[PDB]
C-alpha cells in the first residue's frame, strides 16, 4: 500500500475538510474572531423562511441544537471534530463500495469506467429503489431536467448514511439534523473535495482494513507538530499522542497476553501454531510451575474471557485481539458466520478521548466482522468500543422525569437506587476528556452499573418520543463506567507518550492525588492503572518508552512492580523501532506483567536494540539475543531495581557482598552560582594578587581580605587524573555576593550548598559527561559549583584509593547498569561497590596523578605553571634535534601511565571477582594527556598527518611563551608567572630588580604586530633575538630555518622563496591572533588592536598592563611616527616609478599601491584612537575579558567574535 | 585533510546543548549568546580544512548580513565568517527544541 | 573535482603568450590588459573547482589590493578574485621575458 498517496493526502484532506466546514458554518450564522470568539444573530422570520446570514424553518430547531454545542464547546473545536467525522463517514462509504458491501451494489462516490464521474448519477432510479423508495418518482422527475445534478448526488449520499444507522450507529445517525447541514455542497464539481479522496489514494491502497489506521494517523498528522513543545490542550491530546504501531509488537503483545491464558488452561492448544510471536514460558522451577498449576482454572469459555484497550486508536491493537480470538473460537467450534457476534459483544471493549478515534476503531473491527459474516450488519450489535464523555452540559432533572423509570407520571424517588447510582457516576466523569480511562470504578459497582446499563437500553427502544431520547444521551455515560468497573483477563494497548512539561494544570494534580509512583509520564500511569483492571491471574502487556527500566525517579514504581506483579516476558526494543518518526527523540520497551506475585518467577528477556525497525522483527522472530537467567528477585539487588536483563552473574554478586562507595567517600554536589557570566572567571581573566592560587614568587602574605577570586572545579572535558584547573569564582567575604544574590522579588536566587567543604583537599568528576566516567585530584583552595561534583574523604588512602577506581574502565562497567545516560549524579554513584582497601592502588594512584598533573602543567594556561618544555635540555643541541628529544619523551610518559591505568583497572577486577572478558583494558588513545597524540588529535586517522599536527602545536606554545616573555608575563631568570595583576602596577619595580635582564621586557606593553620590521621592539625581531639568546648563534640560522618547516605544515601555507624570517612573521600578523583566540578561549590576555582589514597598524597589548594613558602611548610612539615614515617612503617611491620602464616600473606600481591604502587607514584609525584616547578608559580586571572588549568599539579585532555584540562606533 | 560541514554543525550542536546546561537558559531572550559561541569554537582553523567544510553540503558561499561579514583583505576570515553565519542560523533552528530538551530533562 | 593553481597559471601564462602575438605588444608599457584577461579567462567557474585551486600551492588567502576584492557577499566572487591577483602578479614577473621571446621570435 502506497501510504506517500495518503500521508500527503490525509493532511491536505484534514484542512479540505475542515474549511469546507467553514464555509458552511458562515452561511450558518456561525463564525468567529481572528483568534476564536462564537456569534450568532438570533434569526430572520421570514413567514416560514429563517435568512441566518437562507434556509427553510423546520431547520431551525436543528440549528439552534447547533448554537448550543458551539458556546459549550468551541470554533476549533467543532470543526476538526465534524470535519474528522464527515471524512470519516466518507472514507467508510469509500471502503464498502470498493468491498461492495452495500446492498445495492453500485458505486456510491466514483464511477469504475469513469476517473471524472459518479455511478449513482447515472442509475438514479435503482440507488434510490433500494434507499428512498417513495421518493422514486420525485427523484427521477428531477434527472429528466437534466442540471440539478448536485441536489440529487447529495439526497442519495444521506439515504445511503440512514441505512447505514442501525448496524453502525457510532459513526452514522438518523434524527443527526445538526450533520446533515454541515454536508459541504459542490460535491459534483471537478474541484469537490470528493475527487481527492478517489484520485489521491489509489483503490489498491483500500484493500487491506490497516488503511483505516493510515488514514487515522496521517489526518491528524499535521496538528502534532504544532502541539509539540508547549502543554497540550485537553482537546488537542489525541493530536500530540497519536502513533500507529508496527504490526509485529502488537502481535507479541495481543498473544504474549490473550493466547497465554487460553494456553495456559489447555496446554496442548493448536494457538501457538498462529502466534509466531509467543515466547514460551522459560523452564520455571516445578515449584512455581507447581504454584502456577493450582491458580489456572481448568477450563476457560471463550466467551467469558474478556479483553481491554484503554487506548486503542486505530483500534490497530484490537484487531488482533480479534485475530486471536478468531482462532479460539474456531479452535473451540464455533459456525464461522456465529463467531463475530459473540467476540464482539462477549470479548472485545476498547476506549479512548479520542471520539474519531473510536468512530474509525469501531469501523476498522466492523469491516472484520463483514469480511466474515455477511448479516453481521442486520443483527442488534452493541459495540464496547466508546469514546469517553464529560459532563458538564447535562440537564440531569430533565431526563430523570423524561425516563419515568419507575413510571411515576402516568423528584419522587431520590432515596432510589437507581437516583443514587446515576449520581455518583456522573462525577467520576466531570473531566472525562481530559482524564480518560485513568479515572476508577469500584467492581462492586460493576452488577449495579450493567443492571442498570440494560435497562437504559431497554426503555431506549420500548419507550415513547421521551423515554427514547432521554436514554440515548444517558447510555454513553453508564456504558463507559461499567467498562472501566469490569476486571478483565487481558488489558493491552500503546498507551500515549506525554511528558509532565506538555501535561495541563487539571491532569497534573490528579496525576500527584492518583498515580504518585508514576506522575512523570502518561505512559507510566497507564502502566500502573492497568494492573487494576486485571483479574487476579490477568496479563498487562503494553509497548512503553524505555525510562521507566532505569531511571530513579521510577525506583518507587520498579520496586512497586517487583513486589506484587510478575515478569513473563519483555522485548527491549530502543530506538528508531517505529519506521515514520525523526530524532532520536525515541526508545521502546514491550513487556507482559502478570497481576499476580511469583517470587522465583524466572522472565524471558529479548535484548532487540540493534538496527532499523525491519532489524527487530527478524530477530525477534528469530529468538535472537535471548536473556532468561535472572530472576525478577535478582533485580532487587540492583540498587534502584533497574530493569537489567542484560548484565552477567559475576557483576550481579558483586552488589551483595561489598560496601558501597558512596558509604566510604562523601560524594557532594556544588553550588550553583546563580549567573556564570557574572561570578566565575578563568583565573588569567582577573589578578593573580586577587585569586586564592599561592604563586610561587609572592611570599608577601595573602591578605584573605583582598582575596576576590577562588579556584572552583568546574567539570570540564574528560580527564583522569589531574587536569581542568581553570575556572574562579567570585567568593569574597565568604560568598557575600553570592549568598545574598536574590531575584528581583526576593526569592534567594543562589543555592550555595555544601560550603562546609570549600578550600578542601578532594577528588572531582566533570557530572555532565558525554562519554565514560573519570575523576581528579583536586588540591586545597577550591570551592565547586553544581558542574563540578566533588567526592572527600578524610583518610587521603581512601581517598586516593577510591580516586584510582572512579577512572578504571571497571566503575563504567557498573555505571552502564545504574543508568545508561550522560548524568552521572549522586544517586547512581553512591551504589557502586567498594572493595576493601588494597595498598597497591594507593600508590598506582598517586605516580597517576603526578604525571597527570606534569602534563597539565606544562601549558601557560595552568597556573602552576613553569617554563616552555622546551627549556629542559641542553641549550647547544639543534632545535630541530631537540624536538624529536621531546617527541621520544612524551611517548614514554603514555606508556607508563597506561601500564598503571590497566594494572589498577585489573586489579580491581581480580578484587571484585569480574570478568576481564566484559571489562576491556585502556587503550592507547584513551589516555587523558595532552602530550598524547592519538587522544589530542581524535579526528585524524593518518600517521604523517598526525606528526605534523602535533608539530604545529608545539611549535605555537613556544610562540606564545616568547611573547609572554616580551610582555613580561613570564621571565627566564625567574621561574612560573611573574607579572599579571591589574593595572601595570608594580612592573617598574620588577625592571630594578632585574626581573627580566636575559630577555628584556618590552617597554611599553605594545608590540607592533606588523608584516614588516618598522620597529625593533617589533615582536619577530624580539623572536630572532629570543632565539639567538637561548640556542645560540651558532644555531640560530639553523633553528629559525626549522621554525618556518613547521608553521608551513598545517599552520598556513608556503610561498616560494619566502625566507625563513618573512615565514615567522607572516604567521604573526595573520594567523596568530586565530591561535591565541582558540589557545585562551576567546578571552585573550593579549589584546589586538587593529587600524583596519588593511593591516595598516596592529600591536599587541598586554591585558594587565593596561592603565589610562596606554591609548596614549600607542597614539604618541606608534600611530604617529609610523605617518611620516609613511609619507617619507611615499614620496621617495614616487621617484621610482618614473624612472624605471620595461618590466621593473610595473614592479614597483603595485608596491606603492599596497603602502598607501594603508596611509588613509592609519589616517581614520588615528581620529578615532584621538577619540578613545582623550577618553582615557579605564578597565576593571574583575568585569572579565567579555565586558571590557567592547567599551573600545571598533579599535579592537574581532570584537563580536569575543563580546557577541557588534562593535559600538562612535 | 578533509573536514565536512556536518561535522562541524554536530561539534557546534553539541556546544550548545552544553551551553544551556551551563548558564540555565530558559527562554529564547537569553539564548544568543550561547548560539553564537559554540558556531564560533567550532570554525576549524587550518585553511586545509577550512576549504574542506566550504566544499561540502549544508553551506553556500553568498552570505545574509553584510555586517558579520568582515571588510577584510583576509579570506581565511571571511570563509571563517561564512561558516559562522551558517552554524548560526542552523542552531536557531533547533533552539525551542533544546529549550524544550534541556527543560524536559530535569523533570524534578 | 580537483583543479590546481599550478595548472591554472599554465593556462593563464599560456593565454598571455597569445594575447602578446595577437596585439603585437612590445614594450611593457602596453603589456597591462594582456596580463589581466589572461588571468580572469583561467579563474575556475565551479564551487568545488575554485576551493581546489585555493587548496593548492602558489596563492595564500590574504589579498594584496583591497580595490581588487569586490566588497561583496558573493564569496566565490571573492574566492574568484583571490586567483585573478595571484595570477597577474606571477604574470608580470615573466613579462620582460615574453617581450623578450616574442620579440625574438621573428628575427625577420
Ligand atoms: C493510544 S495513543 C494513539 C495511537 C494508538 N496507539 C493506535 O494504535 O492507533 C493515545 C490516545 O489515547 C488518548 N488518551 C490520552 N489520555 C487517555 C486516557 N487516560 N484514556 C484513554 N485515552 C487517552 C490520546 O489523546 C490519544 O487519542
Amino acid at each position: 500500500m502506497n501510504t506517500n498517496n495518503i500521508k500527503k493526502y490525509a493532511p491536505q484532506a484534514r484542512n479540505q475538510f475542515r474549511d469546507a466546514v467553514i464555509q458552511k458554518l458562515t452561511t450558518l450564522g456561525i463564525s468567529a474572531d481572528k483568534k476564536g470568539n462564537l456569534q450568532i444573530a438570533d434569526a430572520e422570520l421570514v413567514g416560514e423562511t429563517m435568512r441566518y446570514g437562507d434556509y427553510p424553518k423546520s431547520t431551525l430547531t436543528r440549528r439552534d441544537r447547533l448554537v448550543k454545542r458551539a458556546r459549550e464547546q468551541g470554533f476549533d473545536v467543532l470543526v476538526e471534530h465534524c470535519a474528522y467525522t464527515w471524512f470519516n463517514r466518507l472514507c467508510a462509504i469509500r471502503y464498502m463500495e470498493i468491498h461492495g458491501y452495500l446492498d445495492h451494489g453500485f458505486h456510491m462516490l466514483s464511477h469504475p469506467d469513469n476517473p471524472t464521474g459518479f455511478e449513482v448519477l447515472d442509475h438514479v432510479p435503482e440507488v434510490a429503489e433500494a434507499l428512498l423508495p417513495e421518493k422514486k418518482a420525485q427523484l427521477v422527475e428531477m434527472k429528466l431536467s437534466g442540471n440539478q445534478d448536485e441536489a440529487i448526488y447529495r439526497e442519495l449520499l444521506l439515504a445511503q448514511c440512514h441505512a447505514l444507522h442501525r448496524a453502525m450507529p457510532f459513526l452514522f445517525e438518523a434524527v443527526d439534523d445538526e450533520a446533515e447541514l454541515l454536508l459541504p455542497d459542490n460535491l459534483t464539481r471537478t474541484d469537490s473535495i470528493l475527487r481527492g479522496l478517489v484520485d489521491g489514494i489509489p483503490e489498491e491502497d483500500w484493500q487491506e482494513v490497516e488503511v483505516i489506521g493510515w488514514l487515522y494517523q496521517f489526518y491528524i498528522s499535521e496538528k502534532k507538530d504544532a502541539v509539540i513543545g508547549k502543554v497540550v490542550k485537553s482537546e488537542d491530546i489525541p493530536a500530540a499522542t497519536q502513533l500507529f504501531t508496527p504490526n509485529w509488537i502488537v502481535q507479541y503483545l495481543v498473544q504474549n497476553s490473550v493466547g497465554r491464558q487460553w494456553l495456559q488452561t489447555y496446554p496442548d492448544s493448536p494457538l501457538k501454531g498462529k502466534m509466531d510471536y509467543y515466547i514460551e514460558p522459560a523452564e520455571q522451577t516445578p515449584e512455581v510451575q507447581a504454584q502456577l498449576a493450582a491458580i489456572t482454572p481448568a477450563s476457560i469459555e471463550p466467551e467469558s474471557i474478556k479483553v481491554l484497550d484503554p487506548a486503542c486508536g486505530s483500534g490497530h491493537i484490537l484487531i488482533e485481539v480479534y485475530n486471536v480470538l478468531k482462532n479460539i473460537y474456531e479452535e473451540r467450534g464455533y459456525r464461522a458466520r456465529d463467531i463475530p457476534q459473540l467476540i464482539l459483544e462477549n470479548n472485545i471493549f476498547g476506549l479512548d478521548i479520542d471520539d474519531r478515534a473510536a468512530q474509525l476503531s469501531g469501523f476498522a473491527l466492523l469491516m472484520m466482522a463483514r469480511q466474515d459474516d455477511r448479516r453481521i450488519f442486520t443483527r442488534d450489535v452493541r459495540l464496547n468500543i466508546v469514546s469517553l464523555q464529560e459532563s458538564l452540559h447535562l440537564d440531569i432533572a430533565k431526563l430523570w422525569q423524561q425516563l419515568n423509570f419507575h413510571q411515576q407520571n402516568q423528584l419522587a424517588h431520590t432515596d432510589s437506587a437507581e437516583y443514587q447510582l446515576l449520581m455518583r457516576t456522573l462525577k467520576r466523569f466531570v473531566n472525562a476528556k481530559t482524564l480518560g480511562s485513568l479515572i476508577q470504578v469500584p467492581q462492586e459497582e460493576e452488577a449495579e452499573l450493567k443492571a442498570f446499563l440494560e435497562a437504559l437500553y431497554r426503555m431506549e427502544q420500548e419507550g415513547d418520543f421521551q423515554q427514547k431520547a432521554a436514554a440515548k444521551a444517558f447510555i454513553p455515560y453508564i456504558q463507559q463506567a461499567w467498562i472501566l468497573a469490569q476486571r478483565y483477563d487481558a488489558v493491552v494497548a500503546n498507551p500515549p507518550y506525554m511528558g509532565g512539561k506538555g501535561m495541563n494544570s487539571e491532569l497534573k494534580e490528579f496525576a500527584k492525588n492518583n498515580f504518585p509512583d508514576s506522575k512523570a509520564d502518561l505512559f507510566a500511569m497507564f502502566m500502573q492503572n492497568a494492573f487494576s483492571l486485571l483479574k487476579e491471574n490477568g496479563f498487562n502487556a503494553q509497548v512503553n518508552m524505555q525510562s521507566w527500566m532505569f531511571l530513579s525517579s521510577y525506583e518507587a514504581l520498579r520496586n512497586w512492580l517487583l513486589d506484587n506483579k510478575t515478569f513473563i516476558t519483555m522485548a527491549h526494543l530502543g530506538a528508531r523501532a517505529f519506521g515514520q518518526i525523526s530524532g532520536e527523540v525515541v526508545q521502546t520497551t514491550a513487556w507482559v506483567i502478570k497481576n499476580q506475585h511469583s517470587e522465583r518467577y524466572q522472565p524471558v528477556f529479548f535484548r532487540l536494540i540493534d538496527g532499523r525497525e525491519e532489524v527487530k522483527k527478524s530477530d525477534l522472530l528469530l529468538r535472537k539475543n535471548i536473556f532468561d537467567k535472572f530472576t525478577q528477585h535478582d533485580f532487587k539487588n540492583i540498587p534502584g531495581m533497574p530493569i537489567a536483563y542484560w548484565i552477567d552473574l559475576p557483576s550481579l554478586l558483586s552488589f551483595r557482598h561489598h560496601k558501597k562507595l558512596g558509604e566510604k567517600i562523601a560524594l557532594k554536589a556544588g553550588m550553583s552560582t546563580g549567573d556564570n557570566i557574572k561570578f566565575q572567571r578563568y583565573w588569567y581573566e582577573v589578578s593573580i594578587k586577587k585569586t586564592l592560587i599561592t604563586n610561587k614568587e609572592s611570599n608577601t602574605k595573602i591578605d584573605i581580605h583582598n582575596i576576590k577570586w577562588f579556584p572552583c572545579s568546574s567539570g570540564g572535558e574528560y580527564r583522569k587524573w589531574y587536569g581542568n584547573n581553570e575556572i574562579v569564582v567570585n567568593w569574597e567575604n565568604n560568598g557575600y555576593e553570592i549568598r545574598n544574590f536574590k531575584f528581583e522579588n526576593g526569592k534567594t536566587r543562589s543555592a550555595v550548598r555544601n560550603d562546609e567543604y570549600y578550600f578542601r583537599e578532594g577528588i572531582t568528576w566533570s557530572k555532565i559527561s558525554q562519554g565514560n566516567f573519570c575523576v581528579r585530584y583536586r588540591p586545597k583552595g577550591f570551592v565547586f559549583d553544581d558542574t563540578g561534583r566533588c567526592g572527600f574523604s578524610n583518610n587521603k588512602n581512601e581517598l586516593l584509593y577510591a580516586a584510582g577506581l572512579m577512572c578504571t574502565p571497571v566503575v563504567n562497567h557498573y555505571l552502564s547498569i545504574l543508568a545508561p545516560t550522560l548524568s552521572f549524579t549522586s544517586g547512581e554513584l553512591a551504589s557502586v561497590p567498594y572493595p576493601e582497601i588494597e595498598d597497591e592502588i594507593i600508590e598506582l594512584v598517586t605516580n597517576a596523578i603526578e604525571i597527570a598533573k606534569n602534563d597539565w602543567d606544562s601549558q601557560e594556561q595552568s597556573w602552576d605553571y613553569v617554563c616552555s618544555p622546551l627549556l629542559e635540555h641542553n641549550s647547544t643541541q639543534l632545535l630541530r634535534n631537540i624536538y624529536k628529544q621531546k617527541i621520544n619523551t612524551n611517548i614514554k610518559l603514555v606508556e607508563t601511565l597506561l601500564l598503571i591505568e590497566n594494572t589498577i583497572n585489573n586489579i580491581f577486577i581480580d578484587k571484585l571477582q569480574l570478568d576481564k572478558t566484559i571489562i576491556k583494558a585502556v587503550l592507547q588513545s584513551e589516555i587523558t594527556l595532552l602530550c598524547n597524540p592519538n587522544y589530542r588529535y581524535k579526528n585524524i586517522q593518518d600517521h604523517t598527518d598526525l606528526t605534523n599536527k602535533y608539530y604545529t602545536d608545539i611549535t605555537i606554545d613556544i610562540l606564545s611563551y616568547i611573547i609572554g616573555c616580551m610582555m613580561g608575563r613570564y621571565s627566564l631568570d625567574r621561574e612560573g608567572l611573574v607579572y599579571a595583576h591589574e593595572g601595570n602596577k608594580g612592573f617598574a619595580e620588577l625592571v630594578a630588580e632585574d626581573a627580566y635582564k636575559t630577555f628584556p621586557a618590552d617597554n611599553d606593553g605594545i608590540l607592533p604586530l606588523m608584516d614588516d620590521e618598522w620597529f625593533d621592539d617589533d615582536v619577530t625581531s624580539r623572536v630572532k633575538e629570543f632565539v639567538r639568546t637561548v640556542w645560540g648563534e651558532e644555531h640560530l640560522q639553523e633553528n629559525l630555518e626549522f621554525i618556518a618547516e613547521s608553521l608551513c605544515l598545517y599552520a598556513i601555507k608556503p610561498k616560494k622563496g619566502e625566507s625563513a624570517l618573512d615565514t615567522i612573521r607572516r604567521y604573526l600578523s595573520t594567523q596568530f591572533w586565530k591561535d591565541h583566540m582558540k589557545m585562551y578561549k576567546k578571552r585573550p590576555i593579549y589584546w589586538l588592536f587593529s587600524s583596519g582589514k588593511e593591516k595598516a597598524f596592529e600591536c599587541l597589548v598586554y591585558l594587565h598592563r593596561y592603565n589610562d594613558a596606554t591609548l596614549a602611548r600607542m597614539r604618541t610612539e606608534y600611530v604617529v611616527p609610523l605617518l611620516a615614515r609613511y609619507q617619507a617612503n611615499i614620496d621617495r617611491l614616487n621617484e621610482q616609478v618614473d624612472g624605471a620602464s620595461g618590466g621593473e616600473a610595473t614592479r614597483l606600481k603595485r608596491e606603492r599601491d599596497s603602502l598607501s591604502k594603508k596611509f588613509n587607514e592609519l589616517r581614520s584609525f588615528d581620529d578615532r584612537l584621538r577619540h578613545y584616547a582623550d577618553m582615557r578608559i579605564s578597565i576593571d580586571l574583575d568585569d572579565g575579558v567579555k565586558v571590557n572588549y567592547g567599551k573600545f568599539g571598533d579599535l579592537l579585532a574581532d570584537v563580536k567574535a569575543i563580546t557577541g555584540n557588534a562593535p559600538e562606533i562612535i | 585533510s578533509n573536514m565536512t560541514y556536518n561535522n562541524v554543525f554536530d561539534h557546534a550542536y553539541e556546544m550548545l546543548k552544553e551551553n544551556i546546561r551551563y548558564d540555565d537558559i530558559r527562554d529564547t531572550d537569553d539564548l544568543h549568546d550561547a548560539i553564537h559561541m559554540a558556531a564560533d569554537n567550532a570554525v576549524p582553523h587550518y585553511y586545509a580544512d577550512i576549504f574542506s567544510v566550504m566544499a561540502s553540503e549544508g553551506i553556500d558561499l553568498e552570505f545574509e548580513d553584510s555586517g558579520l561579514m568582515p571588510d577584510t583583505k583576509d579570506v581565511i576570515r571571511i570563509l571563517q565568517a561564512r561558516i559562522y553565519e551558517q552554524l548560526t542560523i542552523d542552531l536557531w533552528e533547533d533552539a525551542e527544541d533544546l529549550l524544550n530538551e534541556y527543560l524536559e530533562e530535569v523533570e524534578e
